[PDB]
RNA sequence: CCCCAUGUGGACCCGCCCCUUGGGGUGUGUCCAAAGGGCUUUGCCCGCUUCCGGAUGGGCCCGCGUCCCAUCAGCUAGUUGGUGGGGUAAUGGCCCACCAAGGCGACGACGGGUAGCCGGUCUGAGAGGAUGGCCGGCCACAGGGGCACUGAGACACGGGCCCCACUCCUACGGGAGGCAGCAGUUAGGAAUCUUCCGCAAUGGGCGCAAGCCUGACGGAGCGACGCCGCUUGGAGGAAGAAGCCCUUCGGGGUGUAAACUCCUGAACCCGGGACGAAACCCCCGACGAGGGGACUGACGGUACCGGGGUAAUAGCGCCGGCCAACUCCGUGCCAGCAGCCGCGGUAAUACGGAGGGCGCGAGCGUUACCCGGAUUCACUGGGCGUAAAGGGCGUGUAGGCGGCCUGGGGCGUCCCAUG
RNA sequence: GCCUACGGGCAGGCGCCGAGGGUAGGGCCCGUGACUGGGGCGAAGUCGUAACAAGGUAGCUGUACCGGAAGGUGCGGCUGGAU
């Protein structure tokens, strides 16, 4: 079985490639909470078919580029941008959390 | 090429052997492929060879040609004989 | 804490430092000796104890009580220590081990020999 | 090596008779039947309450020592006896019991267990008509412990098997006297031996 | 606010019974209410019966005592012990059959919640199945 | 080594059919093979060529797991993606050219520190901590740094090319060398072995074989370094010699201990003496199966057996409490002990000696280090009014968590089968 | 220049990449170290007597100013302030 995970399209800007946010829950090794861990896969869009807020199936795939090793499977279902929202927010906010400084 | 070697496995001055299956380059005791019987030199048992045929015949009928004290074990416990007219 | 917070900042082991670094790692060093003095131990004690000041292999310099009944320390012996400390003289985390290099064992010494290199007497 | 030195003191140190010695351990000489005390310049003063480690120590070397066995030997039976299925106190005596050693002198080959560790080490018993010397060796039941046919003719031999006369043997063991043979039947339940140990006294000292 | 009603529930009957109250009602909640039947078989309380308290579902838990005592304390022996939450939300407790534990050396009872019902842990490990781990009883 | 031919077959472009990332088939065009040697010479043995599958060994890629510091918070420009091209066995910014402006980070990027990883091992009731020689599996390096050449396979420890540092030879133009292979030298250090035997065995390379090679390996040597096993005797023997110790001078202790009596017989002496080794081979038979025959032992004159046969190493810690074990003497806050609390300033069960005792025993102690004890980082399993601990107070982002009923999904979760 | 079957090959020459070095200019980590800050100690003395009793001016605290220091006072705050 090729790996294949599910996922939400966080990236437009490249060429033919899309971002996708996948999500993996987990009891923890030692204190066994549920623990919601995430990674991000640059997936293979050859048709520029799939817009952000997809989620999508992604599927592991025969290298593409560097980063490339997986294709974009087909689409679970689009506009979702709740998830978005959430992924930009959370980078957002690492602008804060610096040390060079603030504002008002 | 795959062998059918000996593997020592006893003590000093109690050597213990095990039948095997390897690719030639191995060390003498390395992971080998699979186990079929073992060798015991010095006979210290009513049961001082065991070869389990029907598989080294096998290994050999795709040619892992087999040490000369092993194919003399294996002819032993007859690997190698036929039958009858 | 809650769990959350310990999945989120998890708990810190505890770091063991150690007692007689001067030794690094090791269970003795040899040093030779600059200072053999005496020195006046410290709270509720009274008496002068032998101390001597060793420069050591692992580049350390160290004090270190000599043990026993009289000894032959001086501005050159070569010595051997070892852990132990000793709770009077402050600054002191090593015992210099007697009968090794230029310690001698104590003399006369007949008891707890091992622990002063005396060997065994005849016609004890 | 194992303990050569005095005896019948032991006999003393831990109050009771321990039958280390053979013929006299059981005569009016025994000094547990003149001076019950143990040894040493202070025996004869009042003692002080045993702690705990006191009395578990004490029962531990007290069944030691009735065995002859060195401490590391004894450790690591007890230690065998813990992996065992079974209840390791009496799974302990049963292993103890097995030893070659101790076997002859049940057997009544040996007047006594020191006595009976030579015979065994000089060579002259068998064991399922071969020769061992091993004080060591485990006797599993279905053992014959024999004398050797050499051996056949020593005072102490014949002596010894005389008393067997009006002795009976072991129940977990058979003595063909005339034949000078015994056999190792099954291990000896806790209820055949009756020592003077507590048993559980000695398992609680090694817990510590 | 409320996070954990079966908490709720089962702390509402644990302080209930410290204080000897016949009875006490505990909002409603299909899921409780099969804990309740379970403690009503296993005999820790008398029962509960299904009520309604201005017009809302509740579900009325009648406690059950120890005889009175002689001596200089005469409150009866608790008949629920200890009664404790174990999965909590904020970390949840799955266990595997051959992880099912055992109360009070048989003498309690563990509430599992499976996928084959709400189950004692002897009637869950005899259906061969396991679950959340939810409280444990004794 | 090279060209021409036959080409079963394969390789390449192009088209079609199935399949679906470069998979299988098919059609025309092209293009591609080869080696001989031996003999028991009219046929056997070894080797050669193209191709299909097996077998075994590797490349590459992805999910998940993988130490400490936030008193390191932003990192990145071949960087992130595209198109085309090069290279490779093959994917890929792996390389190059052009185009786009991306990629990563508080779920800890980047930076600093430390470390080869695992099967396991130590400890622990567990959970966890700690550790990864020796055996086995993967990795990485072969004086430091580059680099490619041969080839199925290397960017190659005892192969090559260059630079650097080091050492040696030198006629001063230049050249040589690489034990982190075995043994050994030397330095460093608290500390770590023989410049041994043998290719008899197993394994490996080359050969039709005989054989050659093999510091892989099989053994011996040195070191109580560890574990295990064995010995220094066994039985009898006084109301209990001497000597040493205590004493209330009556006696008590070492102590059945000794002596002495019988018994046994480690050491050692003589004799026998291994298994490990039967194949390769040769003969019969067919070259197969199967049968017959011979050669071969480092260990080792060892283990082991038989006969003879001598009473024949004991030491170390400890004895105030934890903690098994007590008296005298000397000493006098001295000498000294001391893990911790403490002891010693004239009656010391704590210093030192002695007698006596306890604990282990070819070992016993010490130091160093890991785990334990330490629910003293608390998942199991802790806390915060006064003991250390609630942010000075609010707002609210990410995140964490969340009422009652019904139904779908089945991600978590649970069960079965299988790998 | 060499070989040739005239198709081409070899030596050689140039170029990119490149270990390494050169100049300048930053940043980082260890070795030594002139001169220095207190600090903890550690033998029983100097001069005080701030705190503990209402400690003889209730005590403590942030922040000021004075003082070498202990402390004193100012402004608030606290009771962990005695009748
Ligand atoms: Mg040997
Ligand atoms: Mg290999
Ligand atoms: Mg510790
Ligand atoms: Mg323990
Ligand atoms: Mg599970
Ligand atoms: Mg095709
Ligand atoms: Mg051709
Ligand atoms: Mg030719
Ligand atoms: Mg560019
Ligand atoms: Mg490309
Ligand atoms: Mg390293
Ligand atoms: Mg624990
Ligand atoms: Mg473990
Ligand atoms: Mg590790
Ligand atoms: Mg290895
Ligand atoms: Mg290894
Ligand atoms: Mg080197
Ligand atoms: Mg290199
Ligand atoms: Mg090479
Ligand atoms: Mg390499
Ligand atoms: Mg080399
Ligand atoms: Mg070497
Ligand atoms: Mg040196
Ligand atoms: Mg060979
Ligand atoms: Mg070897
Ligand atoms: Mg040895
Ligand atoms: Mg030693
Ligand atoms: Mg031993
Ligand atoms: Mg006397
Ligand atoms: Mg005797
Ligand atoms: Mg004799
Ligand atoms: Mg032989
Ligand atoms: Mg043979
Ligand atoms: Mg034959
Ligand atoms: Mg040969
Ligand atoms: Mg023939
Ligand atoms: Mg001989
Ligand atoms: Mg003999
Ligand atoms: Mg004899
Ligand atoms: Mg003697
Ligand atoms: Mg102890
Ligand atoms: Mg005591
Ligand atoms: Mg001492
Ligand atoms: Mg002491
Ligand atoms: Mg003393
Ligand atoms: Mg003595
Ligand atoms: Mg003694
Ligand atoms: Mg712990
Ligand atoms: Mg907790
Ligand atoms: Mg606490
Ligand atoms: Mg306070
Ligand atoms: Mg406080
Ligand atoms: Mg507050
Ligand atoms: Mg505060
Ligand atoms: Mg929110
Ligand atoms: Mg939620
Ligand atoms: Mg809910
Ligand atoms: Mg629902
Ligand atoms: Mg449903
Ligand atoms: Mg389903
Ligand atoms: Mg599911
Ligand atoms: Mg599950
Ligand atoms: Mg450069
Ligand atoms: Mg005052
Ligand atoms: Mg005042
Ligand atoms: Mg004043
Ligand atoms: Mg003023
Ligand atoms: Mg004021
Ligand atoms: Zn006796």
């Amino acid at each position: 079985p090729k790996k294949v995970l599910t996922g939400v399209v966080v990236s437009d800007k490249m060429q033919k490639t899309v971002t996708v946010l996948v999500e993996r829950q987990f009891p923890h090794p030692l204190y066994g909470k549920v623990i919601k861990r995430s990674k991000k896969y640059l997936a293979h869009d050859p048709e520029e078919k799939y817009k952000l807020g997809d989620v999508v199936e992604i599927i592991e795939s025969r290298p593409i580029s560097k980063r490339k090793r997986f294709r974009v499977l087909r689409l679970v279902e689009s506009g979702r941008m709740d998830l978005v929202e959430k992924y930009l927010i959370r980078r957002q906010n690492y602008e804060s959390l610096s040390k060079r400084g603030g504002k008002a | 090429m795959v062998k059918i070697r000996l593997a020592r496995f006893g003590s000093k001055h109690n050597p213990h052997y095990r039948i095997v299956v390897t690719d030639a380059r191995r060390k003498r005791d390395g992971k080998y492929i699979e186990k079929i019987g073992y060798y015991d030199p010095r006979k210290t048992t009513p049961d001082w060879l065991k070869v389990d045929v029907e598989r080294a015949r096998y290994w050999l009928s795709v040619g892992a040609q087999p040490t000369d004290t092993a194919r003399r074990l294996l002819r032993q416990a007859g690997v190698f004989r036929q039958e009858a007219r | 804490p809650t769990i959350n917070q310990l999945v989120r900042k998890g708990r810190e082991k505890v770091r063991k430092k150690s007692k007689v670094p001067a030794l690094k790692g090791a269970p003795f060093r040899r040093g030779v000796c600059t200072v053999v003095r005496t020195v006046t131990p410290k709270k509720p004690n009274s008496a002068l104890r032998k101390v001597a000041k060793v420069r050591l292999t692992s580049g350390y310099e160290v004090t270190a009580y000599i043990p026993g009944e009289g000894h032959n320390l001086q501005e050159h012996s070569v010595v051997l220590i070892r852990g132990g400390r000793v709770k009077d003289l402050p600054g002191v985390r090593y015992h210099i081990v007697r009968g090794v290099y230029d310690a001698a064992g104590v003399k006369d010494r007949k008891k707890s020999r091992s622990k002063y290199g005396t060997k065994k007497p005849k016609e004890a | 090596g194992r303990y050569i030195g005095p005896v019948c003191r032991l006999c003393r140190r831990e109050g009771v008779k321990l039958y280390l010695k053979g013929e006299r351990c059981y005569s009016p000489k025994c000094a547990m039947e003149r001076r019950p005390y143990p040894p040493g310049q202070h025996g004869q003063k009042r003692a002080r309450r045993p702690s705990d480690y006191a009395v578990r120590l004490r029962e531990k070397q007290k069944l030691r020592r009735i065995y002859g066995i060195s401490e590391r030997q004894f450790r690591n039976l007890f230690e065998e006896a813990s992996k065992k299925k079974g209840v390791t106190g009496s799974v302990f005596l049963g292993l103890l019991e097995s030893r070659l050693d101790n076997v002859v002198y049940r057997l009544g080959f040996a007047v006594s267990r020191r006595q009976a560790r030579q015979l065994v080490r000089h060579g002259h018993i068998t064991v399922n008509g071969r020769r061992v010397d091993l004080p060591s060796y485990r006797v599993r039941p279905g053992d014959e412990i024999a004398v050797a046919e050499k051996s056949r003719n020593l005072e102490l031999i014949r002596q010894n098997l005389e008393a067997m006369k009006g002795r009976k043997v072991g129940p977990w063991l058979s003595l063909d006297v005339e034949g000078m043979k015994g056999k190792f039947l099954r291990l000896p339940d806790r209820e055949d031996l009756a020592l003077p140990v507590n048993e559980q006294l000695v398992i609680e000292f090694y817990s510590r | 606010m409320l996070t954990d009603p079966i908490a709720d529930m089962l702390t509402r009957i644990r302080n209930a019974t410290r204080v000897y109250k016949e009875s006490t009602d505990v909002p409603a909640s299909r899921f409780k209410e099969e804990i309740l039947r379970i403690l009503a078989r296993e005999g820790f309380i008398k029962g509960y019966e299904r009520v309604d308290v201005d017009g809302k579902p509740y579900l009325r838990v009648y406690l059950k005592y120890g005889p009175r005592r002689q001596g200089p304390d005469p409150r009866p022996e608790q008949v629920i012990h200890h009664i404790r939450r174990i999965s909590k939300p904020g970390r949840r407790v799955y266990v595997g059959v051959k992880e099912i534990p055992r109360v009070r050396r048989g003498l309690g009872i563990a509430i599992l919640s499976t996928s084959k019902g709400v189950l004692t842990d002897r009637e869950a490990r005899k259906l061969g199945v396991g679950g959340e781990l939810i409280c444990e009883v004794w």
